[PDB]
RNA sequence: UAAUUGCGAUAACGAACGAGACCUUAACCUACUAAAUAGUGGUGCUAGCAUUUGCUGGUUAUCCACUUCUUAGAGGGACUAUCGGUUUCAAGCCGAUGGAAGUUUGAGGCAAUAACAGGUCUGUGAUGCCCUUAGACGUUCUGGGCCGCACGCGCGCUACACUGACGGAGCCAGCGAGUCUAACCUUGGCCGAGAGGUCUUGGUAAUCUUGUGAAACUCCGUCGUGCUGGGGAUAGAGCAUUGUAAUUAUUGCUCUUCAACGAGGAAUUCCUAGUAAGCGCAAGUCAUCAGCUUGCGUUGAUUACGUCCCUGCCCUUUGUACACACC
């Protein structure tokens, strides 16, 4: 409980300042595929019958 | 308004309330210096005092300062009225205080133990360091310490 | 004018553009002094599909 | 201190990459018939009047 | 920039065309006979045409006008 | 010649009424005046202190001489300006209704002001008068 | 009835209306006179028709301003506006042509644009920023 | 009896935007060629004579990707 | 001048200074010359005024600004810093205070001594960055009129500006010191200092 | 802090016996003497007026102007 | 030329989409039709000052007349006009005059063909397929969370003062919005230091709130360059408002506390005239909450009126083994 809260050291300001900052911190987008838009995935294809009978 | 003269009359830096006073500046915010006694405040005590706030510090009669300190530790008394004080309704004696000078270091401290002390959240967030009326803290606020 | 401002994204990329929609409401009014027979022969014909009628009466 | 002061004959237009500067013939009218193409920073018109800081050595494209 | 549209300048050759007489070195009778010979749809494509039929009308006078 | 009010410079005149109202000694003026603050949208009370209560209602009393009526509505906005919120923009707010209240309360009872029927205040025969001849007098001190 | 006419001036959306009637020679604007008219700063402009035209030719006439809407500067531009319009409306049907004229060409020799008020209006904001042609900022990254 | 309903057939529906569109709804529902179907709607509101007429079907046929058409004859304007 | 009353009436020195000659704040236009050749045409003086305030549409063509009157010019820019765009009555103010400082300091028409130090700061010949390759050193020019009586302007009214920020002296004496201490030169004046140091570095490029 | 606050008795006479020769005086010229603030300067400013040497030649806040006496 | 906008050259001639035209709004009408829901002059009734007639007010009707100002119908107006310079004296550009207006009149609306695996299945009782479907991924009720804080990045707000802060006094907009089966916009009167409270009231609105007396701004004062009375973060203690509910403080007020910040490195944004910048206000959201937005008017500049250096794009020429088209 509440308590344990403030009895609880390795908390508050004090500590997490003398803590050095991870680096994922300062990162970037990681974007991950965009490169790829066009280049479908899906390994399948339609075909041109089932085009033609449909359009 | 006037040129005046005075001989070696005025004192520069005067020392009451058990903090130091410049002279040489006007006596409403000269005054200010001491804990507790923002502008308005100041302003009032000398009106109340019967002092004129074209003075500077330095200028003022002994016996003047001597009641601008009374009325200042007793706000109630000499008809201030109670809104325009810093501790309404204690939270003990429940009584009206203005708190002064060393004091007010104190009374702040004494809060800040009772929250602590009672374990309320308000304490615990005072205890850490942190902001305590709620604002988002995630961006704000990263030199202090 | 009834005016209304807004976005004509529905959901929320794209440069933030605006739009304002506006209703033109034109409102006239003629006063006339006649007996009761004119009155009810001229509210019930002149009728018109968008045009809202409305007859008081009195000086107050 | 030579001051050498001549008025502006025919808008010549813009060189200078950026094209501030403007190419102008003046003549001088301490003494006049003689012409000089000078280089401008201001914007300028015909009949404006340019105070050459010294008297010769004109200039010609600019970069 | 004041560059005629093509249906205006089209529509003063037409005109000039058929009806130099009558017409004149001035805009504003140009302008009201236009009303009377020609069909046009807003005030501003009307007189849009007749001032520069006006126009054409007005370097004829010195010289033809290829068109 | 004869004069109104409307021919003198707003200042000349509310100084010149505001001087005649000490000088007087007829006002009724609050008491909590000397501790209060004109608006919540100042910062300092008034440097005039002795005084000031003379100043608004000199200036109070030449508005409701300028128009029908007025109530104490219209003067807490008209009093009223920019309240910095410290770090927040700034936001009209009106200034305080009872320094007014208690201005057209004195006035009336000095009978400057009085009551008007729609509602409000409006400028009284007798405020006619006496600001009409002050308004004189300060054109004479120019004369 | 007296001889009279009306007029007006107008300067960003103030609007000053005048009257020029027939009288002894005052000049009032709102029910003042026009000694009074501040921003005190700018009162030669609107005294400056009446000593860019001589300070008399005022004596068989009166005039009352009554400006509504605009601001504090807009309204000493279409003040002085009205005043000079209504003095040369007035000669226009009351005094003679060549008085008339005499009185435009003083104003228009000087002007700043006494008989005829300016175009000048505010161009609308559109979305995008908080000016008409100002735009919000933007980053890129 | 204070609100009144009353039917009432359209001077040729052919003319009309919002009855072509339910044509085409059903002709396709029904079972139509697209092309037949699209081309058909264009031939009757010509045929019904209109200035020009032009019809859309976006969305997808059969094949899993979709496409768009534009079936349009004789003129219209787009602007203004 | 002969006098005139009417109703309403107009006071002494206002009938008087007016109806007769039409200047300044109350200062004369008339004499007030520009002893540099050039500028005329581009420092206006003549028609006259009695402030310089002015609803004047003077940017709709390229050269119209040299039609305003060079007062309300250099009042015009005192008008700037963000805090202080607009604030034209401001301005107004400060130079009409200006002008009486100045004309307590060596008497002379005011405005003429702002005639003065606005010829004696224009550079009568500057410089440009110009490319010829990546290392561009700075070709020199000869500055036309116009921008040399705009930036007499800028440069006059900024120094003052920066005279007056952060010291008891106020924005009006600062205005007036710069103004007097450029209308001959001498070189205690950020505007000359700044004109002399561009036609310096103008010269040792040519 | 620094002087120019009070009104230490040669300073009276310093601002009566060096107020000639002053074309200009103000606030800011009162302020360079090295002496008064502004704010006794402005009170001098008044009763250097109390008789002549000034001459009151313009208005108000911010700027005052005065000349000497003739 | 803003424009495949035109002129002109011309195996092309003459046209259609898009541009233009058109539409909306801001500008000009002492010309037209009118107005107690707009307003003016006169007159009655009436107050104050002067008195020699005068000046300044009061009175949703005590009457009379008008339509300048306000409103919105119908028209009118401009077509870069006249004149001039320049140009293949072509389209055009430039200057002077006049003009309400001469930068597409200013600002918008509308906007072809085509492309994107742009974003949106979390707006939809739009939707295919997959998933889940009673110990639910349906739904609802209680409580917490989206605000959590060593830190990196963006939009912003307020500032470093004296062209200022503070205090009195002057005192001026425009676009809006408002309550029926309901509690919306709120004048006025009292009470209260304030925030607010309370009694009444007008308005479903050119009628009442509201002349929205807005803020910058102007004036006379205090302060006097000192982290100062610039600046108002942080924090204590009390009072009130919204709501069933305010603790992790909804917001408002009062006293106190009085931080960084002394003009900001590399870099980077927006902008050409009633524009930029300063300044507020209404509206959306909204029980309560704007440091956001959409619009609005107020004050009102400096500097270009150019070019292809940077960056971005479009066009031609040219190569191609690409055409699912350099992903
Ligand atoms: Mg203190
Ligand atoms: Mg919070
Ligand atoms: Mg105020
Ligand atoms: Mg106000
Ligand atoms: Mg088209
Ligand atoms: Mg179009
Ligand atoms: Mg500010
Ligand atoms: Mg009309
Ligand atoms: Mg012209
Ligand atoms: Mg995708
Ligand atoms: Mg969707
Ligand atoms: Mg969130
Ligand atoms: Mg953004
Ligand atoms: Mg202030
Ligand atoms: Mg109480
Ligand atoms: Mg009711
Ligand atoms: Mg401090
Ligand atoms: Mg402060
Ligand atoms: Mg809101
Ligand atoms: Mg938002």
């Amino acid at each position: 409980g509440n308590e344990g809260a403030i009895r609880d050291k390795t908390a508050g300001r004090r500590n997490n300042r003398s803590k050095d900052v991870t680096d994922s911190a300062t990162t970037k987008k990681s974007n991950t595929r965009r490169a790829t838009d066009r280049h479908s995935r899906t390994g399948k294809t339609d075909t041109k019958k089932k085009v033609n009978q449909g359009w | 308004s006037l040129v005046v003269q005075e001989q070696g009359s005025f004192q520069h830096i005067l020392r009451l309330l058990n903090t130091n006073v410049d002279g040489n500046i006007k006596i409403v915010y000269a005054l200010t210096t001491i804990k507790g006694v923002g502008r308005r405040y100041s302003n009032l005590v000398c009106k109340k005092a019967d002092v004129d706030l074209h003075k500077r510090a330095g200028e003022l009669t002994q016996e003047e300062l001597e009641r601008i300190v009374q009325i200042m530790q007793n706000p109630t008394h000499y008809k201030i009225p109670a809104w325009f004080l810093n501790r309404q309704n204690d939270i003990t004696d429940g009584k009206d205080y203005h708190t002064l000078a060393n004091n007010v270091e104190s009374k702040l401290r004494d809060d800040l133990e009772r929250l602590k002390k009672i374990r309320a959240h308000r304490g615990i967030r005072h205890f850490w360091g942190l902001r305590v009326r709620g604002q988002h803290t995630k961006t704000t606020g990263r030199r202090r310490a | 004018v009834l005016k209304i401002s807004t976005r004509k994204t529905p959901n929320g990329e794209g440069s933030k553009t605006w739009e304002t929609y506006e209703m033109r409401i034109h409102k006239r009014y003629i006063d006339l002094e006649a007996p009761v027979q004119i009155v009810k022969r001229i509210t019930q014909i002149t009728i018109e599909p968008g045009v809202d009628v409305e007859v008081v009466v009195a000086s107050n | 201190t030579p001051v050498t002061l001549a008025k502006v004959i025919k808008v010549l237009g813009r060189t200078g990459s950026r094209g501030g500067v403007t190419q102008v013939r003046v003549e001088f009218l301490e003494d006049t018939s003689r012409t000089i193409v000078r280089n401008v920073k201001g914007p300028v018109r015909e009949n404006d009047i340019l105070v050459l800081m010294e008297s010769e050595r004109e200039a010609r494209r600019l970069r | 920039g004041r560059v005629r549209t093509k249906t205006v300048k089209r529509a003063s050759k037409a005109l000039i065309e058929r009806y130099y007489p009558k017409l004149t070195l001035d805009f504003q009778t140009n302008k009201r006979l236009c009303d009377e010979i020609a069909t046009i749809q807003s005030k501003r494509l009307r007189n849009k045409i007749a001032g520069y039929t006006t126009h054409l009308m007005k370097r004829i006078q010195k010289g033809p006008v290829r068109g | 010649p004869g004069v109104s009010v409307r021919d003198v410079a707003a200042q000349d005149f509310i100084n010149a009424y505001a001087s005649f109202l000490q000088r007087q000694g007829k006002l009724e003026v609050p008491g909590y005046v000397d501790i209060v603050k004109t608006s919540s949208g100042n910062e300092m009370p008034p440097q005039d202190a002795e005084g000031w209560f003379y100043k608004r209602a000199a200036s109070v009393a030449r508005h409701i001489y300028m128009r029908k009526q007025v109530g104490v509505g219209k003067l807490n906005k008209l009093y009223g300006g920019a309240k910095s919120r410290g770090v927040r923009p700034y936001k009209h707010i009106d200034a305080s209704g009872s320094i007014n209240r208690k201005v057209l309360q004195a006035l009336e009872k000095i009978g400057i002001v009085e009551i008007s029927p729609k509602g409000g205040r409006r400028i009284s025969e007798n405020g006619q008068r006496d600001l009409d001849r002050i308004a004189a007098q300060t054109l004479e001190e120019d004369e | 009835a007296v001889p009279s006419v009306q007029t007006f001036g107008k300067k960003k959306s103030a609007t000053a209306v005048a009257h020029v009637k027939a009288g002894k020679g005052l000049i009032k604007v709102n029910g003042s006179p026009i000694t009074l008219v501040e921003p005190e700063i700018l009162r030669f402009k609107v005294y400056e028709p009446l000593l860019l035209v001589g300070l008399d030719k005022f004596s068989n006439i009166d005039i009352r301003v009554r400006v509504t809407g605009g601001g504090h500067v807009s309204q000493v531009y279409a003040i002085r506006q009205a005043i000079a319009k209504g003095l040369v409306a007035y000669h226009q049907k009351y005094v003679d042509e060549q008085s008339k004229n005499e009185l435009k060409k003083a104003f228009t020799s000087y002007d700043r644009t006494l008989l005829i008020a300016d175009s000048r209006r505010p161009e609308p904001k559109k979305f995008g920023g908080k000016g008409a042609r100002s735009r919000f900022q933007k980053s890129y990254r | 009896g204070t609100i009144v309903l009353y039917a009432e057939r359209v001077q040729d529906r052919g003319l009309s935007a919002v009855a072509q569109a339910e044509s085409m709804k059903f002709k396709l529902l029904n079972g139509l060629a697209i092309r037949r179907a699209a081309y058909g709607v264009v031939r009757y509101v010509m045929e019904s004579g209109a200035k020009g007429c032009e019809v859309v079907v976006s969305g997808k046929l059969r094949a899993a990707r979709a496409k768009a058409m534009k079936f349009a004859d004789g003129f219209l304007i787009h602007s203004g | 001048f002969t006098p005139v009353v009417l109703a309403t009436p107009i006071p002494e020195e206002v009938q008087q200074a007016q109806t007769e000659i039409k200047l300044f704040n109350k200062w004369s236009f008339e004499e007030v010359e520009v002893k540099d050749a050039s500028l005329v045409d581009y420092v206006q003086v003549r028609q006259p005024i009695f402030v310089a305030h002015t609803a004047g549409r003077y940017a709709n063509k390229r050269f119209r600004k040299a039609q305003c009157p060079i007062i309300e010019r250099l009042t015009n820019s005192l008008m700037m810093n963000g805090r202080n765009n607009g604030k034209k009555l401001k301005a107004v103010r400060i130079i009409k205070h200006t002008l009486d400082i100045i004309n307590v300091l060596t008497d002379q028409n005011p405005i003429q001594v702002v005639v003065d130090a606005i010829t004696n700061t224009g550079p009568r010949e500057d410089t440009t960055r110009v490319g010829g390759g990546g290392a561009a050193r700075r070709q020199a020019v000869d500055v036309s009129p116009l921008r040399r009586v705009n930036q007499a302007i800028a440069l006059l009214t900024i120094g003052a500006r920066e005279a007056a920020f952060r010291n008891i002296k106020t924005i009006a004496e600062t205005l007036a010191e710069e103004l007097i201490n450029a209308a001959k030169g001498s070189s205690t004046s950020y505007a000359i200092k700044k004109k002399d140091e561009l036609e310096r570095v103008a010269k040792s490029n040519r | 802090a620094q002087h120019a606050v009070i009104l230490d008795q040669e300073k009276y006479d310093r601002i009566l016996k060096e107020v000639p020769t002053y074309r200009y005086v103000s606030v800011s010229v009162l302020v360079d003497r090295l002496k008064i603030g502004g704010s006794l300067a402005r009170i001098a400013l008044r009763h250097l007026e109390k008789e002549g040497i000034i001459k009151p030649i313009s208005k108000h806040s911010k700027q005052a102007i005065y000349t000497r006496a003739t």
